[PDB]
């Protein structure tokens, strides 16, 4: 059906394109800082090791 | 005799100083109570190496 009130693939692109947005910013973070754990939500048993090491 | 005495019981000491130290994010090594400790080297469950520290 063709309808103006919904749009579903607009829907779907918007969720890919944030993932990917999402995605972006966390590889740019890594790139800058110069490290992959910047905070515990990246790996928190790996901050814990490496903040003791 | 005493005076190398002397350096050998310096040493000696820095051995067991080595030992009870030497550590990997304070889990101790060299001391013993390592052990055997087994590292899992696999995409899949019970694939692991035992290594062995004295």
């Amino acid at each position: 059906a063709v309808n103006v009130n919904t749009n579903v693939a607009a829907m779907t692109a918007q969720r890919y394109l944030t993932g990917a947005t999402n995605a972006q910013q966390t590889s740019m973070e890594r790139l800058s800082s110069g490290f992959k754990i910047n905070s515990a939500k990246d790996d928190a048993a790996g901050l814990q090791i490496s903040n003791r090491l | 005799r005493v005076a190398i005495q002397e350096e050998i019981t310096a040493l000696n000491d820095e051995l067991n100083r080595i030992a009870e130290t030497t550590s990997f994010g304070g889990n101790k090594l060299l001391n013993g109570t390592f052990s055997t400790k087994s590292f899992q080297i696999g995409a899949d469950n019970g694939e692991a190496v035992m290594l062995t520290l004295k």
